[PDB]
């Protein structure tokens, strides 16, 4: 169309990263696995914390 | 990506720097290898 | 297997022709003590007269270590003993009586 | 900037700055100057008579030898070359380590083999 | 590091973290399987005070890591992705962010896997994962649904590779290499590209049928609505069979490949032996339901079953007498690839000889699920994964990374870990002979002798292996004033014996690969003219 | 000429010491198992 | 016109090799074009009327005597069919979920739980 | 110059790509993806919105790399023939994976033919085993889908031939279709044929029916992001990576489910 040219002569004129497509998707995307996943993953292993121990030792 | 000679830069090593004389590297490797089973037996029962 | 040895001899005897220098002697040697192929004092003698074409001494040392163990063909000595002799003696390349005894 | 036509193949400055013009409603475009990537390079050439990635093997008849060493053509410091005998297949798989000083030999064979890379400032 | 290495896109700069990964893979999983055989020296809970389902975990454990996680992951990426780009020519394979999405899914199974032996409900009902006992009937809890995403995302992985070694092998191949002059380890790979890509799709059917009957209430092998696990272990054994073929080829052809170029001969009929390779990648489909003769099916499917084993066992006898072949009438330099080839052509062909026995329909009778079988397949997992990984990293180590290795060093290794492996292995025929079954913590009180032969044997073993890894760091540490005095070897290939030793200044190493001919490894992206053969 | 071999001779003299070595050596690779069965107290000696 | 010291890459020459592939081309634009056309025809000729038969039998069967299936819910658990072990064994427990000790909340394939 | 470049760019269609977190994320996706399911279905914490977000970003993930798989093979560019045949080969053996999947379900109960087992079933057909049978029961869309993929395959053959307006009324019909397909396959979203108390007979002919539900959409996905894109007008009708890919899956698609249809439903009845 009358866009594809230019947009591949400004990003070749500028090599940079990110693709210039979408850097408010990225921005948005980068904090939210951060915010969610670590602090779901947590309680994971937190939680067994005082269950751990459990030596059921017999003689 | 072109900008390595090529003679440690095939390994996260770093012979530079007083951190680490390879040894606390190999330790820890020790360390993580000997952790799974240790920590396994010893989670649900004595080492 | 049924390979005539006329063939590839004279194939030594004129890649000897035109030696310039010692790697080709010592690939064409490699290559006939490659097969079970014996040489015939034919072409031993023809590469000794190229070896005396480069002058190393040492090739003609090499090759007549060779051909004293090369393969054991029933232990045959006296065979050994002609293709020798008559390669020494036919100009001179004193070599054999001296790594021996050392 | 805008279009361009790039209808030789000794006229293109820049990969990219090639897209291909095309159409939206009409016919197709012809398969000419219509492609984004390097892929009119060989498309072109073929159209017109240029390959790309040669795989015709060296001159394995000619032995090579100090008079006449054959000439491999690659511009780079090194190359990999090397001869399987006068016919396709002779002898086991060999090939060499050409320099742009000196010179490197087949050993079995005895194809003496040269590095010819074009001049460079 | 995080710039170039966590978030790479080379293949040579990833294969070094596949060599990585499996070296401590392979520490941890020894130091556990050392764990296994010490408590397996004496009756009774010598070191685990009850608890058999820790036991039943820890081989769990490893099996699933040597199988999937140690050797899969290095002989096949680790050396392929190495190896296959760089003897072709090609500047770089297709998409490498295919091996890097392939590598990075590996180690989130390695913690979900410790995380769920940490757990008190555990994976102990062995490593096959045959139903009910692997459903919420017996087991509950995670560990089950943490070791099926470990499988996938394996096989996922595994699925990657395949595709990124068939896309570069066929599409851009170099221009001198055809059909008729191709190598031999390329061949094996892509031989076991095509049975990993025939063989993945039906076990992840398969297992996540079993995730779905665990989660969605449900039961299509499991008898609760009618359903019968005899389909299950169809499938899986379907499955399974090929693994072993795609863990084991490329041994072959690294194993070809070392033989080749220290006997200072050719092969022997290359066509000859991709013709038995293929031959074996397209014939391990037919005994799909061989490993199962206890169940009880029909004496002509046992006749057809058993008459495709036997045709199967061929083609490795014919590949066997190649090698003798290749090594018959030639000069040999012992060096250590060669001890390792040597304890391969006998181990591995006296345990797969032994296999072959049993292979009979009716002889499952007296071997099958008993320690006859882990000492079957033991000797040809240790030949053909432990020392074909050995020779493939002592045969290229010095030219990959530039740093030799102490050869006394080696040699010692050499024999201390063949000497361990033997006599670990060896007694475990004894063992099930007599018909002793398996997975179990405890065993009656006949043969604590061959145990406790065992146990010694596997503190040899992994003496020998804290040696390896102390060679290692003796390699990395001390490879330039290794190579200037005596203490390593730096000419694998002696001149012959007929050629003057300044003349071998300019025939210094010439073989059947490009990379043995290639300088101290260049940046990443080399070869930038391809490389053409007349 | 058939100069020396006869075949037999020298094939015999080398054959014999190698087949004697490589017995002993099967001899001492299945003896090892049976020195655990004699060191060990399997009859209570 | 960009530079060239020497060469620009100019390789083999304008052979015959440039009207050999551009026949390829047309070729298999032809091959592709005519299996369309000749497709679309014998479709529109014969296999259309055969699928429109097929589709309104297929119809007429579905609502000729497989409807019987909308009353299947409510029935007696007296007039079983003649089954086997197939059914009527122990279930896995129910410990998530609502509906009837199932997911999806249809109690239509069978009386006994 | 024009040498020297050609040479150093000629044999390597690999962009020097950037340090992509690409595989790490995705990564991290799946095992957070994992543990959390693992943790919810039966562990500690029951809460379903957070995972229900994890599948979400999986997927916007998915999504991401999926429509970049096209745009730098058209706004990048720097491809080859070599490269496009790589390219097709491997969606031919993705398909062909799928076929084996389907196989797979296939066998899990087409080899009892002549009954070789006693109990536990072995009774072809199985008499007494009389639910609402999920058989013959769809024919009736199977039979349309047939319709639509024959006359939806020239269509795509007459796109690939021009891409012109007969191709945006093909790709129009598709749409059409595809938007009919996924709404008669919601409309059977719970009561379909039945649920699973007892008899595991056509459950599994559910479950097999369910469990392909995702290829459509797949396809959907692909359709409408080269829509998108030649609304875009980036794609002309020359590196056509995405419609070589959506003509190749309809032609094998229509395939399968002709191989679907020989058996399992005229047969046993
Ligand atoms: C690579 C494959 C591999 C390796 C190395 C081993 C190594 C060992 N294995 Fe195991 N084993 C299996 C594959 C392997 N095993 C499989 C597939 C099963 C099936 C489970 C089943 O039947 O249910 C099994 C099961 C199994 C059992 C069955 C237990 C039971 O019945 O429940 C036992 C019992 O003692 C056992 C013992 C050992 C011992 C003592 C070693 C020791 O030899 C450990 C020392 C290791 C070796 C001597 C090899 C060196 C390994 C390395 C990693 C070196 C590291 C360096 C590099 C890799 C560069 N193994
Ligand atoms: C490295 C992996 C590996 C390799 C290479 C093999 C190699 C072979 N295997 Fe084995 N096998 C396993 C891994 C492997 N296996 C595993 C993991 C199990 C399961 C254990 C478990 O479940 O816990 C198993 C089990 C297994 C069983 C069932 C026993 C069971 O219950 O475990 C059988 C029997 O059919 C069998 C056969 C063979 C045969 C015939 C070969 C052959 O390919 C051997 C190849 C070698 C040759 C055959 C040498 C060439 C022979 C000749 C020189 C010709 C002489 C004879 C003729 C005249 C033809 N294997
Ligand atoms: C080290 C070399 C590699 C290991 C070889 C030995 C492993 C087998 C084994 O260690 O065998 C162990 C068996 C014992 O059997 P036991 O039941 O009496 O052990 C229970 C009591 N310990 O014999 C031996 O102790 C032999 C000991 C040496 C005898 C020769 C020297 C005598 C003086
Ligand atoms: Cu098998």
């Amino acid at each position: 169309a009358n866009k594809v040219i230019q947009l591949q002569k400004i990003f070749q004129s500028s090599t940079k990263p990110l693709w210039w497509r979408h850097p408010r998707s990225a921005l948005y995307l980068y904090p939210f696995y951060a915010i969610f996943a670590v602090a779901v993953v947590t309680p994971l292993l937190y939680i067994p914390n005082a269950i751990r121990g459990i030596k059921a030792k017999k003689a | 990506v072109h900008f390595k000679d090529g003679v440690y830069e095939n390994i996260p090593f770093k012979v530079k720097g007083r951190k680490t004389p390879y040894a606390l590297s190999h330790f820890g490797f020790f360390a993580i290898g000997f952790a799974v089973p240790f920590v396994a037996c010893y989670v649900q029962l004595k080492k | 297997d049924e390979e005539t040895f006329e063939e590839f001899t004279a194939r030594y005897e004129k890649e000897f022709d035109e030696a310039y220098d010692l790697f080709e002697v010592q690939r064409v040697l490699n290559n006939c003590f490659s097969y079970d192929l014996v040489p015939a004092p034919a072409v031993i003698e023809k590469a000794l007269r190229a070896a005396r074409r480069v002058n190393d001494l040492p090739t003609a040392i090499r090759v007549f270590e060779a051909l004293k163990y090369k393969v054991e063909n029933e232990d045959q000595y006296k065979a050994y003993l002609d293709e020798l002799k008559d390669v020494r003696q036919e100009l001179g390349v004193p070599l054999k009586e001296e790594l021996f005894p050392s | 900037p805008v279009v361009k036509t790039a209808q030789n193949l000794a006229e293109v400055n820049g990969p990219e700055t090639l897209i291909g013009p095309g159409a939206k409603e009409g016919t197709v475009p012809t398969d000419l100057d219509q492609e984004t990537g390097l892929a009119r390079l060989e498309l072109l050439g073929k159209l017109e008579g240029i390959d790309v990635f040669d795989t015709k093997p060296l001159d394995s008849s000619r032995k090579g030898t100090m008079k006449d060493p054959i000439i491999i053509e690659s511009y780079d410091d090194y190359r990999y070359v090397g001869c399987t005998g006068s016919p396709a297949g002779s002898h086991t798989i060999m090939w060499l380590k050409p320099t742009v000083n000196e010179v490197a030999r087949c050993w079995e064979c005895g194809s003496v083999y040269k590095l010819n890379p074009v001049g460079v400032p | 590091m995080v710039q170039r290495w966590l978030y790479s896109t080379n293949a040579k700069d990833i294969a070094v973290l596949y060599f990585m990964l499996a070296i401590f893979s392979g520490m941890a999983g020894t130091a556990m399987s050392l764990i296994i055989r010490l408590e397996l020296a004496a009756p009774g809970s010598q070191y685990l005070h009850g608890n058999s389902q820790l036991f039943n975990v820890l081989v769990v454990g490893h099996a699933v890591l040597m199988i999937f996680f140690l050797v899969m992951p290095a002989l096949i990426g680790g050396f392929g992705n190495y190896l296959l780009p760089l003897m072709i020519g090609a500047t770089d394979t297709a998409f490498p962010r295919i091996n890097n999405i392939a590598f990075w899914v590996l180690p989130m199974g390695l913690v979900c896997l410790v995380t769920s032996t940490l757990v008190e409900s555990g994976a102990g009902t062995g490593w096959t994962v045959y139903p009910p006992l692997s459903s919420i009937q017996a087991h509950s809890g995670p560990s089950v649904d943490l070791a099926i995403f470990a499988l996938h995302l394996t096989s996922i992985s595994s699925l990657l590779g395949a595709i990124n070694f068939i896309v570069t092998t066929l599409n851009m191949r170099t221009n001198g290499m055809t059909m008729h002059k191709l190598p031999l380890f390329v061949w094996s790979i892509f031989i076991t590209a095509f049975l990993l890509l025939l063989s993945l799709p039906v076990l992840s059917a398969g297992i996540t049928m079993l995730l779905l009957d665990r989660n969605f209430n449900t039961s299509f092998f499991e008898v609760s609505g009618g359903g019968d696990p005899i389909l299950y272990e169809h499938l899986f054994w379907f499955f399974g069979h090929p693994e072993v073929y795609i863990l084991i080829i490329p041994g072959f052809g690294i194993i070809s490949h070392v033989v080749s170029t220290y006997s200072k001969k050719p092969v022997f009929g290359e066509i000859s032996m991709v013709y038995a390779m293929a031959s074996i990648g397209l014939l391990g489909f037919l005994v799909w339901s061989h490993h199962m003769y206890i169940v009880g099916l029909d004496a002509d499917t046992r006749a057809y079953f058993t008459s495709a084993t036997m045709i199967i066992a061929i083609p490795t006898g014919i590949k066997i007498f190649s090698w003798l072949a290749t090594i018959h009438g030639g000069s040999i330099r012992l060096a250590t690839p060669m001890l390792y080839a040597i304890a391969f052509l006998f181990l591995f062909t006296m345990g797969g000889l032994t296999g072959v026995a049993l292979a009979n329909a009716s002889l499952d009778v007296a071997f099958h699920d008993t320690y006859y079988v882990v000492g079957h397949f033991h000797y040809v997992l240790s030949m053909g994964a432990i020392f074909s990984l050995f020779a493939g990293y002592y045969y290229w180590s010095p030219q990959i990374l530039g740093l030799n290795y102490n050869e006394k060093l080696a040699q010692i290794q050499f024999w201390l870990i063949f000497i361990g492996a033997n006599v670990i292995f060896f007694p475990m025929h004894f063992l099930g002979i007599n018909g002793m079954p398996r997975r179990i913590p405890d065993y009656p009180d006949a043969f604590a002798g061959w145990n406790y032969v065992a146990s010694i044997g596997s503190f040899i073993a992994t003496l020998s292996l804290f040696l390896f890894i102390y060679i290692l760091y003796d390699q990395l540490v001390n490879g330039l004033n290794n190579k200037v005095n005596n203490k390593s070897v730096i000419y694998n290939k002696a001149p012959d014996f007929v050629e003057s030793n300044t003349i071998f200044n300019l025939n210094t190493v010439k073989s059947s690969s490009i990379e043995f001919l290639l300088t101290s490894p260049p940046a990443v992206h080399s070869f930038n003219t391809p490389a053409v053969q007349s | 000429g058939r100069i020396g071999e006869s075949w037999v001779i020298t094939e015999g003299r080398r054959l014999i010491p190698e087949i004697f070595q490589w017995s002993a050596v099967l001899s001492v690779c299945l003896g090892w198992p049976g020195a655990v069965y004699f060191f060990s107290k399997a009859r209570k000696a | 016109l960009p530079p060239n010291a020497l060469k620009p890459a100019f390789g083999p020459p304008d052979k015959v090799a440039a009207q050999k592939f551009k026949e390829s081309l047309m070729a298999t634009e032809k091959h592709a074009k005519d299996t369309s056309n000749m497709w679309v025809k014998i479709s529109v000729w014969v296999a259309l009327p055969a699928i429109a038969l097929t589709a309104v039998n297929t119809y007429f069967v579905e609502k000729e005597h497989a409807e019987h299936r909308e009353h299947l819910k409510h029935v007696p658990d007296s007039e079983w069919p003649r089954d086997y072990e197939f059914m009527n064994i122990r279930s896995k427990p129910f410990f998530w979920g609502d509906g009837d000790k199932t997911l999806f909340w249809n109690p239509v394939v069978n009386r006994h739980i | 110059m024009t040498h020297l470049e050609r040479s150093r760019h000629q044999q390597h269609p690999f962009h020097m790509v950037m340090p992509s977190p690409w595989p790490i994320v995705v990564s991290f996706a799946l095992l957070s993806l994992a543990l959390s399911t693992a943790l919810t279905m039966h562990g500690y914490i029951g809460n379903m919105n957070m995972v229900y977000l994890a599948l979400f970003v999986l997927l916007t993930s998915s999504i991401l790399w999926f429509r970049d798989i096209v745009a730098e093979a058209t706004y990048l560019g720097d491809h080859t023939m070599a490269v496009r045949k790589g390219i097709n080969l491997g969606f031919l053996m993705f398909v062909l994976s799928e076929v084996l999947i389907f196989a797979g379900l296939f066998w899990a109960y087409f080899h009892s033919a002549m009954s070789p087992d006693v109990t536990l079933g072995a009774c072809w057909p199985p008499v007494g085993i009389e639910a609402v049978q999920p058989t013959e029961l769809p024919l009736l869309n199977t039979i349309i889908l047939l319709s639509s993929g024959a006359t939806v395959t020239y269509s795509h053959h007459a796109l690939i031939a021009g891409n012109r307006n007969k191709a945006l009324s093909g790709l129009l019909i598709t749409f059409w279709l595809i938007v009919i397909f996924v709404t008669c396959q919601y409309i059977e979203y719970t009561n379909a044929a039945f649920t699973i108390s007892d008899g595991v007979y056509g459950s599994v002919f559910y479950a097999g029916t369910g469990l392909h539900f995702l290829h459509m959409v797949m396809l959907a996905a692909m359709l409408g992001v080269n829509y998108w894109r030649m609304r875009n007008y980036h794609l002309t009708a020359g590196h056509h990576v995405g419609y070589e890919t959506t003509i190749i899956y309809t032609h094998v698609l229509d395939v399968i489910w002709l191989f679907l249809y020989v058996v399992f439903y005229w047969w046993g009845v």
